[PDB]
């Protein structure tokens, strides 16, 4: 179905140079997602720790499916940013049913709802959009190490397009420059690896690397020294790809100049694919029998990572006075949190890894969706501050640094506290579901003996605090800098709107304002939903820790 | 009229085409044995051509006895190499 | 001076098609043992790709179009005052 | 390399990097090259201070890399010799 | 089917596209002009000469009349009694207002009679055209920016510009009939000073003319005598 | 807000997309049954029929293919259970192959069954 | 297939109506026109030594190459005359079409190759193999004549 | 003035026979392919024009038990 859609879509976006169709190209791409999901969700009634598919190229696994549909759902909130204009009028007359379903409104839109902003002007956007879906979801179910390269190059490329895609900005292109560049000397490091695995097994099935590395685990003259050595240099490749430390330099320049509404698809969407990709990986190369494999495994990569990532996501995110590079810096260490459950090989770990997964997509999009929204809320409000005006790109990245949200508690309290409930989440306080994320993580890694890592993460975590601590100071205990747009509210500053009915014949005339400007429903919608599940999941979380707690007895079914 | 002079130019191009192929036609038929040579030639038909040496000394001699001479046991040419397997 | 970008996309579309033409030439040379089956995957192929030379032809990236009286005043008279 | 792969039997992959990788890919590359302006001074490190690393590096990794080649790749490369 | 020429249709002169609506475009510029040379006193020929020619040529404009006029003045008439406001200058601006994709038409004033002139939407493929043909200002001033940019961000535009559906207050303006193509080749053949397109541009620059005359003051006494010999050549004395 | 023909074209795409989401869904229903990962009871009812009358008639149970036998295998290898992806890549079984994932015996100790049935039946006449 | 490979064996030669390379009245045109001694030869001959052999590829893959329409010698010469004489054909054509023709300007000839020629090709390669599967004529790949 | 597609379908058609034909007989040419993939095979099977078997590319082994020969043993030679 994806694929349909992408051949589908880019036909009728091949014959057309209108971009005025690029809103509704977007919304048709959300409508074609969700046919998406339909098809997933019509193939979980089986019980497989895996279905190999299409001459063995690709497999299946009730895993593989639930994670086609994360990404499915993750993808379809984030097309929203561009399918629905950023603010709308709202007036009590036109609020009932009979309104919205059987009247239409007529006003002068283009300047208020910004119809021609640069992020509504893409048209192939979410076609490139749906290019990088396709290859996260072809590498969750690769079989094949052939497989493996293609998915991950499909799913990078697509990445570096879409980081250069507003083709103006000076920041964008040079965003795109870096990723590619970095980011294609990671993928010799996948194609060394995945090539060193071919050259000593002679297979490029990862069923039969797994056969040959479950039989050398016993306890001559072809010791397989090459799996961990070869997984190992493959490894580093996916570290740069998470940003994992110390291979992280590139994400906090790279998110902080692409535009902000395409870092909350790059920023969210590879993690996702990666890391179920790699679990597979590391339950089936794990050696039982301490052996002399046991002592060069692969898997230290993660574990050094793990422990590099904490550190320095934590104490750097320290100075940032830029809230992208901040982001940046804050997923760091919440990779550190990832890879330390991956790494520990456990049932408690992996259930800790597949809630976490989620919890933090879900979370750290919220962040970005709230600064998205913060940033379409000011075009009512002025500011005279000196630093604001010698902003670069600030159509693209309206909030650019921590101190732009001086007092937003005074310009919108609720949407703040949304931010602070989600900053809070990021921090682990409790009942908040980051709390209980970062809970299980520390419960599975004490559980397996990991107590120095354990130490450090709680260590880490008082350090990491204190800049969200400093987020949440800027929002809170100052007034802020931005004033309300004396033009907007002047007496006699008042626009025109007709109500019409059916047959487009007048019903009534109403002079509007700067108030009646609000933020669009499905952003504040989709920020009520998450923020209340971040803040109420003691109440709902039986079957969402359920779900992951069958997926790992699957996983280990002996 | 017709102006021949404008002609001779592609007599000479047609001739020279002939001349390449009489004569790699036979210099061709002088290094088989004075027989037609072969073309396509596979896998198999190489060696056939290698069995045929180990018979008559040639790799393009024929014989039609159905017995082989001795030492034909013997002659089965194992190739050797030192880099490229 | 600046250079023109029809020189980057003629060197762009040259590549990238001179790739599936490459990919093509192992058919040719089995169609015997692909047969019906093989053929299919071939032709799901050449439908992909001929897709993204739609997007070409339409969007016209080796500017196709690059070289090219309705009047918007009409006056009525309605007469002395 | 292609002519490497050629007289070693590799004929079509060979064949394949002359038209692909030499026939189209290089001539995308210059062509670019050749139109953007370049200062080769703007361009020069100075590769007497990155020496010492180059070493290091090239001792490190080849020592890890080789010891992974198959014997395939290093039967025939640095008396009794096999045929 | 070739009763009425087609606007936009070559004529045979390169460039010369045929005339919109031909007789109130000659209308126009004659009153223009006669206008125009009451700045010239009684006493210059010039004035004298532009006046017969054009006074002339314009009763015979008036000569042809396009078929039902009488009936489209008369609603013409009253439609700008009741929607003035709609079709002033000094309201809407001499362009009809900031809307391409609607129709303008303002009401001028000339020599004592009364012109709409009127401007529409070119007819563009639907292919082609975004926003119905809305100009594209780039977009809005996002992010935090100061009050000075907003205003030269044309953000009082919000409370002035009109959505095109928007025509609750308004009416919409009808066209003039027109010259049939028998009637415009037989008022050509009287004015006999070439097709009607050509006679057009013969007027406009006429109405250019007048006020180069008056800037120069050309009826006056002689600028600079000529100085004696200054034009004196090799002529023999007879 | 788009123009005056806009809407009519996305709705175009849009309509393709819901009947090509719609049709995989239809098969997917239909083919869960197969796999047995939905309720089939009146599918296998009918399958042993169908099967049951081709054995006695001599037919082969899946038919006659145009593939060589090897690509009936790779065939057989590329749509086994590809419905279960149908939402990245669609594929469907055009082949006639004899490699169904089922023991085959139950077709034939039927057929077997009642054939004797029929003989008895005729006899008794 | 025949019309359109030589139709495109004549611009990779850079000949006319597709000889921008050496045209000088064009103002921009004439790159090989600064090109003196060694420099004329060695471009020259190439180009004279590709024209001949786009035209012996013609015959090759259409005019049935060596084929016509008991002695080594004789059978050989036969078969360089007639490879020779299809060749001579087609370098003839090949000078009759630039004095024929005038000069396709560098933009219309792009847009003659991407958006007539190449269509059309890649329709011919979908409906080609479509054909020789629904007749049965799929060529055997092994070794055979 | 160009006729468009999906309002009038066979007016686009003649149109873009005549003022697009390298383009509107690429798409005609390239639909023959699925024509004849559907009509000529079953045509073909009408006429009796049947398929031809594939030849052999390896050896065909026999199915079945070994037929248990005897002949040209050892004590044949010679
Ligand atoms: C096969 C060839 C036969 C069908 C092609 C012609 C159909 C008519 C299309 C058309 O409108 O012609 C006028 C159209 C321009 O006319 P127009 O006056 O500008 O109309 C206004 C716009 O087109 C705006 O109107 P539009 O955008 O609606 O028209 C474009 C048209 C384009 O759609 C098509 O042409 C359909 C192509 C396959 C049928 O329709 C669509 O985009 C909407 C439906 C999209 C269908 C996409 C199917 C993708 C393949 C899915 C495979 C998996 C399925 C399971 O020119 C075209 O032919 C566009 C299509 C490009 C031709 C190549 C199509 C085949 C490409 C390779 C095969 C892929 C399979
Ligand atoms: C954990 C999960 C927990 C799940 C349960 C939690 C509670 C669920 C609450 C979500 C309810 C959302 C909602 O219905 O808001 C209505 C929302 C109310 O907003 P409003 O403030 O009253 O006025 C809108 C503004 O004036 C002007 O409107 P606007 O321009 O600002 O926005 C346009 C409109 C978007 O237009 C739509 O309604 C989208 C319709 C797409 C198709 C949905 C039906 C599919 C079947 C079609 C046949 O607004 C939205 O509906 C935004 C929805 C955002 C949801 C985001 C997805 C989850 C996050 O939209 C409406 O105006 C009335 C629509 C009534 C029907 C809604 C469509 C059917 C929904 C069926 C849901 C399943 C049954
Ligand atoms: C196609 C239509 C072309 C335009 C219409 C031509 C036309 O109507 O002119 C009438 C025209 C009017 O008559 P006329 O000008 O008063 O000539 C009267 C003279 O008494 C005539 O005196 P004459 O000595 O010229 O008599 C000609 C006679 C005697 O001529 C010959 O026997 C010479 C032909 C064979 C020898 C050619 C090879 C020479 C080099 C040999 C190898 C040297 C290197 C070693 O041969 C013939 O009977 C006609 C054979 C024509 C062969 C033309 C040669 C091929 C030209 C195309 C070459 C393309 C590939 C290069 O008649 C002629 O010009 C004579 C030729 C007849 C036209 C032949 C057209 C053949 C075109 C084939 C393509
Ligand atoms: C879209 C345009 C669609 C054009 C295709 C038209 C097919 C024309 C043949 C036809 O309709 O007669 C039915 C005729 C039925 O034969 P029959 O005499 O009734 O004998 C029963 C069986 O064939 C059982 O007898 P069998 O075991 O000997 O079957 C072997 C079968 C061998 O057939 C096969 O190998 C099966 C291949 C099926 C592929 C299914 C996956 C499609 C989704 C791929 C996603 C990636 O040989 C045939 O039956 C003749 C088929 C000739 C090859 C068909 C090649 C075209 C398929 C690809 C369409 C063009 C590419 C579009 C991609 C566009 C991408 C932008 O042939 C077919 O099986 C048609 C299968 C392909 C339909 C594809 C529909 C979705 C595309
Ligand atoms: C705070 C919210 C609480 C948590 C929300 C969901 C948590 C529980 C969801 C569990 C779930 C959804 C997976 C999507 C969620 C992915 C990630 C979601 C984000 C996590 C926030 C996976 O359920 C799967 O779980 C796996 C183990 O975990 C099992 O292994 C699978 O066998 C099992 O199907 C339920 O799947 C189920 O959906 C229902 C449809 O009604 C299906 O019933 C049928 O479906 C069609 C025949 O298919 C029929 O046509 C339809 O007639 C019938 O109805 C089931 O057949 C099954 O498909
Ligand atoms: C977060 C949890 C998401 C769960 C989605 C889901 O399970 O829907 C099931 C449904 C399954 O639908 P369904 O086909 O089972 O419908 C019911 C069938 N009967 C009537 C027999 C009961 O999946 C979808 O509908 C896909 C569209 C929803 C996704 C839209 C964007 C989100
Ligand atoms: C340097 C040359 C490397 C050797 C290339 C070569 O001679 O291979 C010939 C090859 C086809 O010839 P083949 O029959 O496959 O092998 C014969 C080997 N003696 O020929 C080829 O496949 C490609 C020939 C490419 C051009 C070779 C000359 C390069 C230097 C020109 C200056
Ligand atoms: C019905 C089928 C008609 C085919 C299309 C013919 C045509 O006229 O296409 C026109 C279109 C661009 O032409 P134009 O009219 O100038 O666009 C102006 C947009 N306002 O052209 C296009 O946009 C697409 C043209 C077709 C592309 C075909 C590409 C090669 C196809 C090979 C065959 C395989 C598919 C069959």
């Amino acid at each position: 179905m994806i694929m349909i859609s992408i051949l589908s879509l880019l036909l009728s976006t091949s014959v057309t140079l209108r971009r005025d169709m690029s809103i509704l190209f977007n919304r048709i791409s959300i409508i074609a997602l969700a046919y998406c999901i339909l098809h997933d969700t019509m193939s979980l009634s089986f019980i497989s720790k895996g279905i190999g598919l299409h001459g063995g190229l690709l497999h299946i696994t009730n895993l593989t499916q639930i994670f086609h549909i994360f990404i499915f759902i993750i993808s379809i909130l984030i097309l929203q940013l561009t399918s629905f204009y950023p603010r709308k009028v709202w007036i009590p007359e036109y609020s009932s049913l009979k309104d919205i379903f059987f009247n239409k409104i007529l006003y002068y839109r283009t300047k208020i709802i910004n119809k021609m902003g640069e992020h509504m002007k893409i048209i192939e956007y979410p076609l490139i959009l749906l290019f990088v879906i396709s290859g996260a979801v072809f590498l969750i179910s690769t079989n094949d190490l052939v497989s493996i390269f293609l998915s991950i190059e499909l799913q990078s490329y697509g990445l570096y397009l879409l980081s250069t895609i507003y083709r103006n900005s000076e920041l964008s292109t040079t965003g795109g420059l870096i990723y590619f560049l970095l980011g294609g000397l990671s993928s010799c490091f996948i194609l060394l690896g995945t090539s060193l695995l071919y050259v000593n097994s002679g297979t490029t099935s990862l069923d039969g690397l797994y056969i040959l590395n479950s039989i050398s685990d016993v306890n001559s003259w072809y010791k397989p020294y090459y799996l961990n050595f070869s997984l190992l240099i493959f490894s580093i490749g996916f570290l740069f790809k998470v940003s994992a430390a110390p291979f992280h330099f590139w994400s906090p320049d790279v998110y902080d100049a692409i535009p902000t509404i395409v870092t909350t698809f790059v920023a969210i969407i590879a993690k996702i694919s990666i890391f179920i990709f790699l679990l597979e990986l590391v339950y089936y190369t794990n050696s039982n029998a301490n052996s002399y494999l046991s002592e060069f495994s692969w898997t230290y990569a993660l574990l050094i990572s793990s422990l590099l990532s904490l550190i320095i996501g934590t104490v750097v995110g320290l100075t940032q006075f830029r809230i992208k590079r901040l982001l940046a810096y804050s997923t760091i260490s919440h990779v550190g949190f990832i890879l330390l459950a991956l790494s520990v090989s456990s049932i408690e770990s992996t259930q800790a890894f597949i809630f976490y997964l989620i919890q933090y997509s879900i979370s750290n999009l919220n962040a970005f969706f709230i600064l998205i929204t913060i940033g379409f809320s000011l075009y009512g409000y002025v500011t005279n501050n000196k630093e604001y005006k010698s902003l670069l790109d600030k159509n693209n990245s309206p909030i650019q640094l921590i101190s732009q949200l001086k007092g937003y508690f005074y310009i919108n309290p609720l949407l703040s506290l949304s931010l602070a409930i989600t900053i809070f989440s990021f921090v682990g306080v409790p009942p908040l579901v980051g709390f209980f994320a970062k809970q299980m993580v520390l419960s599975a890694a004490l559980d397996n003996g990991y107590i120095f890592l354990s130490l450090i993460a709680i260590i880490t975590s008082v350090i990491g605090a204190v800049y969200y601590l400093n987020v949440i100071k800027e929002i809170f205990f100052y007034s802020p800098e931005h004033e309300v747009n004396p033009v907007l509210n002047e007496s006699d500053s008042n626009f025109s709107l007709r109500i019409l009915n059916e047959k487009n014949v007048l019903i009534r005339s109403v002079l509007l304002k700067g108030r009646n400007i609000f933020i669009s429903s499905p952003f504040s919608i989709t920020i009520s939903i998450i923020t209340n599940v971040i803040l109420l999941f003691i109440f709902m979380n039986k079957e969402w820790l359920s779900m992951g707690t069958i997926l790992v007895q699957i996983l280990f079914s002996a | 009229p017709v102006p021949f002079e404008t002609l001779i130019p592609y007599g000479i191009i047609i001739a020279m085409f002939g001349v390449t192929g009489a004569g790699m036609a036979k210099v061709r038929h002088m290094f088989n044995g004075d027989k037609r040579h072969r073309w396509s030639v596979d896998q198999w038909d190489k060696q056939q051509m290698e069995r045929d040496r180990r018979l008559t000394g040639h790799l393009r001699g024929q014989t039609d006895n159905p017995i082989a001479p001795p030492g034909f046991e013997f002659n089965n040419p194992w190739k050797v190499x030192x880099x490229x397997x | 001076s600046p250079f023109n970008i029809s020189f980057f996309i003629y060197g762009l579309v040259f590549l990238l098609l001179d790739l599936e033409i490459l990919l093509l030439y192992p058919f040719a040379v089995s169609e015997y043992v692909n047969s019906a089956y093989g053929l299919a995957a071939a032709l799901i192929f050449i439908g992909i790709i001929t897709i993204g030379f739609v997007y070409e032809l339409g969007h016209d990236a080796l500017k196709v179009h690059s070289r090219q009286l309705k009047s918007s005043v009409v006056i009525s008279y309605l007469g002395n005052i | 390399v292609s002519f490497y792969l050629i007289l070693i039997g590799l004929n079509f992959v060979g064949l394949s990097y002359l038209i692909v990788y030499i026939g189209a890919v290089s001539i995308l590359f210059l062509f670019i090259l050749m139109l953007i302006n370049i200062r080769t001074s703007e361009l020069q490190s100075n590769t007497s201070n990155s020496i010492p690393l180059t070493i290091l590096v090239g001792i490190i990794i080849s020592s890890f890399l080789f010891k992974m080649l198959p014997y395939g790749v290093i039967i025939s490369n640095q008396k009794n010799d096999l045929f | 089917k070739g009763k009425f020429l087609v606007p936009g249709a070559p004529t045979g002169l390169t460039g010369l596209g045929t005339h919109p609506s031909p007789r109130s475009a000659l209308l126009y510029l004659y009153h223009s002009t006669l206008e125009k040379l009451k700045q010239i006193p009684e006493h210059s020929v010039y004035r004298q000469s532009v006046e017969a020619v054009t006074r002339h040529r314009l009763a015979l404009v008036e000569s042809v009349v396009p078929e039902g006029y009488d009936a489209w003045v008369e609603r013409a008439k009253k439609l700008l009694e009741e929607h003035a406001d709609q079709f002033d200058p000094t309201k809407v601006g001499p362009e009809g207002g900031e809307e391409v994709q609607g129709a303008r038409a303002v009401k001028v004033e000339r020599d004592g009679r009364v012109f709409v002139v009127s401007r529409l939407p070119k007819e563009e493929d639907e292919r082609v055209l975004e926003w119905d043909g809305e100009v594209d200002e780039g977009p809005e001033l996002e992010g935090s920016r100061t009050l000075e940019e907003k205003i030269e961000g044309g953000l009082e535009k919000i409370f002035t510009r009109r959505d095109v559906k928007d025509t609750v207050g308004r009416v919409e303006w009808e066209p003039e009939p027109q010259l049939t193509a028998e009637q415009v080749a037989e008022l050509e053949n009287k004015i006999g000073a070439g097709l009607i397109e050509e006679v057009i541009q013969v007027a406009e620059g006429e109405l250019k003319l007048v006020d180069t005359m008056v800037k120069a003051r050309v009826w006056e006494p002689l600028e600079e005598q000529p100085r004696p010999g200054q034009w004196e050549y090799f002529e023999r004395k007879p | 807000q788009v123009g005056r023909g806009g809407f009519a074209k996305a709705m175009r795409l849009a309509g393709f997309i819901g009947l090509a989401g719609g049709f995989l869904y239809f098969y997917q229903r239909s083919i869960l049954r197969f796999y047995g990962m939905s309720e089939n009871a009146r599918e296998v009812e009918m399958d042993m029929r169908e099967m049951t009358d081709r054995v006695k008639a001599g037919l082969p149970l899946y038919g006659e293919s145009r593939l060589s036998p090897a690509m009936q295998g790779v065939a057989a290898r590329q749509s086994r259970y590809s419905a279960l992806f149908f939402g990245v890549m669609p594929w469907f079984n055009f082949v006639n192959h004899n490699q169904h994932g089922v023991d085959t015996a139950k077709y034939y100790q039927q057929a077997e069954r009642e054939l004797e049935a029929e003989r008895l039946a005729r006899e008794q006449a | 297939v025949f019309i359109i490979f030589f139709i495109g064996s004549v611009a990779e030669t850079n000949r006319a109506p597709f000889d921008l390379a050496e045209a000088e009245s064009e103002l921009v045109s004439g790159f090989m026109t600064e090109h003196a001694a060694v420099i004329f030869v060695f471009f020259f001959l190439a180009e004279y030594g590709s024209i001949v052999l786009m035209c012996i590829l013609t015959s090759i893959l259409f005019l049935g190459g060596y084929l016509l329409i008991n002695a080594p010698t004789v059978e050989g010469s036969f078969y360089g005359l007639s490879l020779g004489v299809k060749t001579s054909i087609l370098i003839f054509v090949f000078i009759w079409t630039r004095a024929s023709f005038p000069r396709i300007r560098f933009d219309q000839l792009m847009s003659f190759c991407w958006t007539v020629l190449l269509p059309i090709l890649f329709a011919l390669i979908v409906l080609v193999p479509c054909i020789l599967y629904s007749f049965n004529i799929f060529p055997v790949n092994i070794s055979l004549l | 003035t160009t006729p468009r597609f999906w309002s009038t379908p066979l007016k686009y058609c003649r149109w873009a026979a005549r003022e697009r034909p390298a383009l509107f007989f690429s798409v005609v040419i390239g639909a023959l392919g699925p024509v004849t993939l559907a009509t000529v095979p079953p045509l073909r099977r009408l006429i009796g024009d049947v398929d031809a078997a594939p030849i052999p590319l390896t050896y065909p082994i026999p199915p079945g038990p070994r037929k248990q020969l005897k002949g040209y043993d050892d004590d044949t030679e010679d």
